[PDB]
């Protein structure tokens, strides 16, 4: 700790005075993952392997829930041409469990693929399909020079809008009978919403036994963090999933697969200081632990 | 077997078209340099801006 | 996976129909249903594509149609040459398989 | 002829590796799908796999994936069908036929190959 | 029709637990001291523009949420009876007045865009909220035993998310289902506006009080 | 001070993962570039 004072003050000499050095943090013991009791695999083949996409004029959205389906098959095997993710990343997708997943499905030409982006202008974005400005998800414009191509027609509107109708006339009924620059492709969009409801679709990470009353790093549906898990007299409402405090700190989370009341108290942290008498006189050092019961060192 | 041969065959797509990547890893000026630009060296000047 | 009437027998000069029955996810999903003629011992030949389009050179006695969960082959005026295997088609997205094949139909004329 | 042709009568023995070839000629193979079809004698036919010689994109049937290997030799317009361990119960009629998209059907068919593999010489 | 809608419409914003804290949100709500559309028994079909509250007093059975009836547009026929509640988005041929009893509510039920069948939900007063936000379909239903002397109580009542399963459908007009028992009853109609509220959560996590930021 | 000319041939389509941070096929356990790579990656149509 004398050497700590020599380290912090950036000098080989120290004098009379307590010097703040660092913070005494108790390291986590072993990682714990508690995903819900669900173990089925969701049919992502009923969106990606589904190749009869729905034209952007009236596209199809698939709702999926209640599983721990893996993203590894889509992440590793890059059987696509464009993998642009806003929010999540292709590698970290396996760590988080999501409240709900909607897989938008439509087609668009080889050009104007950049119009599938938050705010990016263009006729397709102006009338057909407009992603919200605060979009969060992955866009996969996987190659369809042989699947897309007639029936796949195409033509301001709200984010995630949907309105199919027909009215010197004027009608937007346009098709495309293709058979590479002008060639249409297949575009699938995954729209995630996080931390809004009980997470239902999780990752492949195997569940791990829960631990209590110990500083342990945890992962509850994706709530990555480190802390000690204790019991509290507070009762979660049956509709409720997980609590929070000011500064968006999730102090209380009802642990899934057990539905038990828990409080994420932060691990034992205490301001470690030094009471040194100065290298001129002595070298014996005294250490302070700011506001910790002696029991915890 | 931990290793395979793709082959990078000739008349195929960009996936099978080999791009012979050469990676030039440089380093900041922190040591004597044995490689230098083709700049024409001149003399030095002392006690002058 | 796409059930068909296994065998059809009929006199020359008859109007017969083949039921391309499926499920709500393969045939009744609204996707196109296509058809062929599989002459016994030889290569199959296309009969109906798109449920309304007709190939070049096909006799008009054969026509194709779809009715909800099942599809029907219109055979008008059976003749003695029509002793052949007939099989279904459709397209399935979610099933991964870009083509799906029927169980099969024997159509025989004496 | 405008067809997906193969070799003549084939008689072999189980245990040997055989890669039969299907040749494409007479059309613009770049814009169309080209594939294969299996058909057991007296049982319904099953498309095994299909490839797109435009960019050589490979697709197989769930029942017929991995057991066989194909390749679209688009430089010479050839479709392969690779067997590593031919089975005695593999006797059937194999059709290499090219299909279409959007409508997703087959419009042209090959004559097929009489592949009969049995332990008898 | 003018009345004092004192403290109706309060509900949990996002199913996130907050204890003994003050949280401000920009959410659809019924403004404090708003008005009602007292109806009885004739039950004319009244519109649902962007957000509408519905109230009531087995005297109310269900609702019809249809832009165009007679098997023309997808509609919500939500009815609570028969020990199994059913919520469909079938292209119902909603007649001039489909009704229960013995059961005759169904009228050409086919081609169902969405399907939901689950366990039924329920001087007695009942409350209901119908909101379609961002493609979600979220319903609320709590009941209060307050007496019939006063039209609506003065105390604060919270609403919990009855169903969080999303639909994303178009609804523009709504009619509730009466109960021709053979005993007539009556119901209120309110309105939801996105005016911001401040939600006072209790230590027990209950919503105790609230203030409408678009008021005095 | 010191430079090197790390030389290899790759699939071509995966020149995108020759970058400071990527998680492609070869970048996994074949050759990973550091997050602080200061250099000039040179690639050309070497299919010939
Ligand atoms: C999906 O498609 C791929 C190739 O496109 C195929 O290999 C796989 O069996 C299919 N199944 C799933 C679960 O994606
Ligand atoms: C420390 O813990 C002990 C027993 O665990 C308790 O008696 C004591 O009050 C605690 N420290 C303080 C400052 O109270
Ligand atoms: C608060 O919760 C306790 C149980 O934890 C309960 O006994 C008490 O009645 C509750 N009070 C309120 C405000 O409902």
């Amino acid at each position: 700790p004398l050497s700590e004072t020599k380290c912090t003050l950036k000098s080989f000499t120290v004098e009379k005075g307590i010097y703040q050095t660092s913070n005494f943090r108790v390291q986590p013991t072993e990682s714990i993952v508690r995903f819900p009791n669900i173990t089925n695999l969701c049919p992502f083949g009923e969106v990606f392997n589904a190749t009869r996409f729905a034209s952007v004029y009236a596209w199809n959205r698939k709702r999926i829930s209640n599983c721990v389906a893996d993203y590894s098959v889509l992440y590793n095997s890059a059987s696509f041409s464009t993998f642009k993710c806003y929010g999540v990343s292709p590698t970290k997708l396996n760590d988080l469990c999501f409240t709900n997943v909607y897989a938008d499905s439509f087609v668009i030409r080889g050009d104007e693929v950049r119009q599938i982006a938050p705010g990016q202008t263009g006729k397709i974005a102006d009338y057909n399909y407009k992603l919200p400005d605060d979009f969060t998800g992955c866009v996969i414009a996987w190659n369809s020079n042989n699947l897309d191509s007639y029936n796949y027609l195409y033509r301001n509107l709200k984010p995630f809008e949907r309105d199919i109708s027909t009215e010197n006339c004027y009608f937007p009924l346009q098709s495309y009978g293709f058979q590479v620059g002008y060639q249409p492709y297949r575009v699938v969009v995954l729209s995630f919403e996080l931390l809004h409801a009980p997470a239902t679709v999780c990752g492949p990470k195997k569940s791990t036994n829960l631990v209590k009353n110990k500083c342990v790093n945890f992962n509850f549906n994706g709530l990555t963090g480190t802390g000690v898990l204790t019991e509290s007299n507070k009762k979660f409402l049956p509709f409720q999933q997980f609590g929070r405090d000011i500064a968006d700190t999730t102090d209380a989370v009802r642990d899934p697969q057990t539905l038990e009341i828990l409080d994420i108290t932060p691990c034992s942290f205490g301001g470690v200081s030094v009471i040194t008498p100065g290298t001129n006189t002595s070298n014996q050092v005294a250490v302070l632990y700011q506001d910790v019961n002696c029991t915890e060192v | 077997f931990p290793l395979q041969s793709y082959g990078f065959q000739p008349t195929n797509g960009v996936g099978y078209q080999p791009y012979r990547v050469v990676v030039l890893s440089f380093e900041l000026l922190h040591a004597p340099a044995t490689v230098c630009g083709p700049k024409k060296s001149t003399n030095l000047v002392k006690n002058k801006c | 996976v796409l059930t068909q009437p296994p065998s059809v027998s009929g006199a020359p000069g008859q109007r017969v129909t083949i039921s391309c029955t499926g499920s709500s996810s393969n045939i009744g999903a609204g996707y196109d249903v296509h058809w062929y003629q599989q002459l016994p011992g030889t290569a199959p030949k296309l009969l109906i594509y798109g449920n309304s389009n007709r190939p070049s050179g096909v006799p008009d006695r054969f026509s194709g149609s779809k009715s909800g969960t099942s599809a029907s082959l219109a055979i008008t005026g059976l003749q003695a040459e029509d002793e052949a295997d007939y099989y279904c088609q459709s397209y399935d997205s979610s099933l991964s398989a870009l083509y799906v094949f029927g169980t099969g139909t024997k159509v025989t004329v004496l | 002829e405008v067809q997906l042709v193969q070799s003549g009568a084939e008689v072999k023995k189980p245990g040997e590796s055989l890669k039969i070839s299907c040749k494409g000629s007479g059309y613009s193979f770049t814009s169309y799908w080209i594939g294969w079809v299996r058909q057991m004698p007296g049982k319904g036919l099953e498309w095994m796999g299909i490839i797109y010689p435009g960019d050589s994109d490979t697709r197989y049937s769930p029942s017929f994936q991995g057991q066989v290997t194909i390749s679209a030799d688009k430089s010479i317009s050839t479709a392969y069908l690779q067997w590593s361990s031919l089975k005695a119960s593999d006797t059937a009629m194999y059709y290499c036929a090219r299909g279409v998209a959007v409508d997703w059907y087959f419009d042209l068919w090959g004559r097929g190959t009489l592949v009969t593999v049995s332990s008898a010489s | 029709a003018y009345t004092n809608s004192f403290t109706r419409g309060v509900y949990y914003p996002d199913k996130v637990f907050r204890s003994s804290v003050l949280h401000s949100t920009q959410d659809l709500f019924l403004p404090f001291f708003s008005n009602v559309t007292w109806f009885h028994f004739d039950n004319p079909v009244l519109p649902f523009n962007d957000g509408v509250y519905f109230a009531s007093t087995n005297i109310i059975r269900g609702w019809i949420f249809g832009t165009t009836l007679d098997s023309k547009t997808q509609s919500l026929l939500i009815v609570n009876n028969a020990t199994n509640v059913v919520i469909k988005v079938c292209e119902f041929q909603f007649c001039n007045d489909p009704f229960l009893g013995e059961f005759r509510v169904y009228s050409s039920a086919n081609n169902c865009t969405f399907e939901y069948v689950s366990q039924p939900f329920l001087k007695n007063l009942r409350e209901f909220v119908f909101k379609n936000i961002d493609g979600y379909f979220k319903i609320y239903s709590k009941h209060t035993p307050i007496n019939l002397v006063r039209d609506l109580p003065q105390g604060f009542s919270a609403l919990e998310p009855l169903v969080d399963l999303p639909i994303g459908i178009n609804i523009t007009r709504f009619q509730t289902l009466l109960a021709l028992h053979r005993g007539a009853a009556a119901y209120y109609v309110g309105y939801l506006q996105p005016r911001t509220f401040l939600l006072k959560y209790n230590e027990n996590g209950t919503i105790t009080d609230a203030v409408d930021c678009a008021l005095d």
